């Protein structure tokens, strides 16, 4: 199928608390596989996946100074948004920043993304261009004017044509017995009397890989989209997700409910009902 | 290196 | 300005009583990222409880799983505390077995 690399870098101020915390953790797909925190006794780029446990020395020095540089880089980021939104020191802020690259079956890149966050709110964006950007508010437009100024854009297009697409690439080849394996959803589903008059019926998928899928009731074959209860994909804590749909039906007439089962680990999609 | 050996001041 | 954690109380594999398993709570949905979780045994902070390393969605907002080993029995009861600045109180949620 297809892949992404993504980084996340999470600063928050804490006035009064000492200096903002930077955290950055690496995802390939749903996997995760580095994290720094600066508040740890000793900070480092720090493997979180057994296939990149393989790299080198040099690989983890590198990583790690440059998540100090950037811890830095961020903690001025607070200060400077700070001003930016006319902000006193007493509040508690935070930057976020996700970028990474999106690669086809054949290892082309799609994609690439680079996206900052102030406070939860969207700060500024790398057009899917690489060459221009989306600034939310006039604040932002300021840090644009900057990075325009400074040809920042033409930076990230090169590590992300680059870098980001070969680093990745070799990740999918050194953990290919899990990054390039799809485990499909294990699945059935229950009934649960509420009253004289109505039922539950809920649609479980489990222990699936990656976490992407669709769980959906159809009620004489007609989706129950604004009638199913969907909750929120879960991780299980042994690399797989869980997830289920539920939906409340009239006594008599559960077989006429069918959950509907699309994962990439499933050759078609499945069709389940209550036994 | 993985990560961009770039960050950039706001 | 802020967003309220959903939270998911649940086994990593379906539970059997006798049978050891691990017990977890996944927070998520939450902004700003401070947040105070608790793994709860009939009423009790369990001391053993691990967690994911921060992370957030493309919406911005943030995620935790906690976890820890249990053994499930036909007894003992289980819970999620969690803290939050959006709530007033500890909210918490029981784990249901039946799911």
């Amino acid at each position: 199928g297809s892949h992404s690399m993504r980084y996340f870098y999470t600063a928050m101020s804490r006035p009064g608390r000492g200096e903002p915390r930077f955290i950055a953790v690496g995802y390939v797909d749903d996997t995760q596989f580095v994290r720094f925190d600066s508040d740890a006794a000793s900070p480092r780029m720090a493997p979180r996946a057994p296939w990149i446990e393989q790299e080198g020395p040099e690989y983890w020095d590198g990583e790690t100074r440059n998540m100090k540089a950037s811890a830095q880089t961020y903690r001025e980021n607070l200060r400077i948004a700070l001003r930016y939104y006319n902000q006193s020191e007493a509040g508690s802020h935070i930057i976020q920043v996700m970028y990474g690259c999106d690669v086809g079956p054949d290892g082309r890149l799609l994609r690439g993304h680079d996206q900052s966050a102030y406070d939860g709110k969207d700060y500024i964006a790398l057009n899917e261009d690489l060459s221009s950007w989306t600034a939310a508010d006039t604040a932002a437009q300021i840090t644009q004017r900057k990075w325009e100024a400074a040809r920042v854009a033409e930076q990230l297009r090169a590590y992300l044509e680059g870098l980001c697409v070969e680093w990745l690439r070799r990740y999918l080849e050194n953990g290919k017995e899990t990054l390039q394996r799809a485990d499909p959803p294990k699945t059935h589903v229950t009934h649960h009397p509420i009253s004289d008059h109505e039922a539950t019926l809920r649609c479980w998928a489990l222990g699936f890989y990656p976490a992407e899928i669709t769980l959906t009731w159809q009620r004489d074959g007609e989706d129950q989209t604004q009638d199913t209860e969907l909750v929120e994909t879960r991780p299980a804590g042994d690399r797989t997700f869980q997830k289920w749909a539920a939906v409340v039906v009239p006594s008599g007439e559960e077989q006429r409910y069918t959950c509907h089962v699309q994962h990439e680990g499933l050759p078609k999609p499945l069709t389940l009902r209550w036994e | 290196s993985s990560t961009r050996g770039i960050s950039q001041l706001w | 300005i802020q967003r309220t954690p959903k939270i998911q109380v649940y086994s990593r594999h379906p539970a059997e009583n006798g049978k050891s398993n691990f017990l977890n709570c996944y927070v998520s949905g939450f902004h700003p990222s401070d947040i105070e979780v608790d793994l709860l045994k009939n009423g009790e902070r369990i001391e053993k409880v691990e967690h994911s390393d921060l992370s957030f969605s493309k919406d911005w907002s943030f995620y935790l799983l906690y976890y820890t080993e249990f053994t499930p029995t036909e007894k003992d009861e289980y819970a999620c505390r969690v803290n939050h600045v959006t709530l007033s109180q500890p909210k918490i949620v029981k784990w249901d077995r039946d799911m």
